[PDB]
């Protein structure tokens, strides 16, 4: 909160109005794009915010989750390449820049070790079932 | 149609395998979460689609099938899993895949 507050003061309330959600996700992710594990410098996010998008971890078609637990800040190209897949389906592909094993190790440390992310977000990111299956979509609807 | 082994990851009891089936204009990606070690180490590619996989992710066929986004060398399925492991063993070690 203090780091976000310092960012708002230096950036100005006008620029803080439109990018506060991306700034919060950037702070939550320690400046990292979660799908590529590449650095997102704060100055580039503030100057070129359109190069970074808010991806929904599990597609809302299946998840019905528009909360912060289902949102991550990623590079524009990573959001494009992922499509309507889970991170597991995307990172196991040939379209990803990092392995799912590297991704999983980072996510587990981000949740258990650093506590930066919620338990709900961690389970979204490490979802390894086929979200296109009848049974899996049923489980997502029934968890509500 | 050409089938490529695009990604692999060694697990405790098997291998995670990703295969892209490419024809003239379509790429169909098959995610095999768990393939038994015995099938992998013996290059029993004819048994690969006997095992559970996610529904294929369908996208436009790529203009090039050389290396995946991680940097692993993509091999054709008929060349065998051992070929993929031989060419990418060191890189897979650095990405926690071996
Ligand atoms: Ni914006
Ligand atoms: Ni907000
Ligand atoms: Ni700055
Ligand atoms: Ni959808
Ligand atoms: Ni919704
Ligand atoms: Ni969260
Ligand atoms: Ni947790
Ligand atoms: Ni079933
Ligand atoms: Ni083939
Ligand atoms: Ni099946
Ligand atoms: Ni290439």
């Amino acid at each position: 909160n203090e780091r976000i507050e310092e960012i708002i003061r230096t950036t100005g309330k006008e620029n803080a109005k439109y990018l506060i959600e991306k700034i919060k996700l950037h702070d939550m992710q320690e400046g990292k794009c979660l799908y590529s594990l590449e650095a997102i410098p704060l100055e580039d996010l503030l100057n070129n915010p359109f190069n970074y998008e808010v991806d929904h971890i599990i597609p809302r078609s299946v998840s019905f989750d528009n909360s912060f637990n289902n949102k991550v800040l990623v590079k524009q190209e990573e959001n494009s390449k992922k499509g309507n897949r889970t991170p597991f389906q995307y990172l196991s592909s040939s379209d990803s820049k990092i392995s799912y094993e590297t991704f999983k190790k980072h996510i587990l440390n981000l949740a258990k070790g650093k506590g930066r992310i919620s338990k709900t977000k961690k389970e979204y990111l490490l979802e390894e079932r086929d979200i296109n299956r009848f049974s899996v979509q049923k489980d997502f609807i029934n968890r509500n | 149609s050409v089938k490529y082994i695009s990604n692999m990851s060694k697990q405790e009891k098997g291998y995670r395998v990703y295969v892209n089936v490419v024809n003239e204009d379509t790429d169909k990606g098959f995610l095999f979460p768990s393939v038994p070690k015995e099938v992998i180490e013996n290059d029993k590619i004819d048994e690969l689609f006997n095992f559970e996989h996610h529904k294929p992710y369908v996208q436009k066929a790529k203009s090039r099938y050389d290396k995946n986004g991680i940097g692993y060398k993509i091999v054709q399925l008929d060349e065998g899993f051992q070929k993929f492991i031989e060419l990418n063993k060191e890189k897979m070690k650095e990405n926690l895949d071996y």
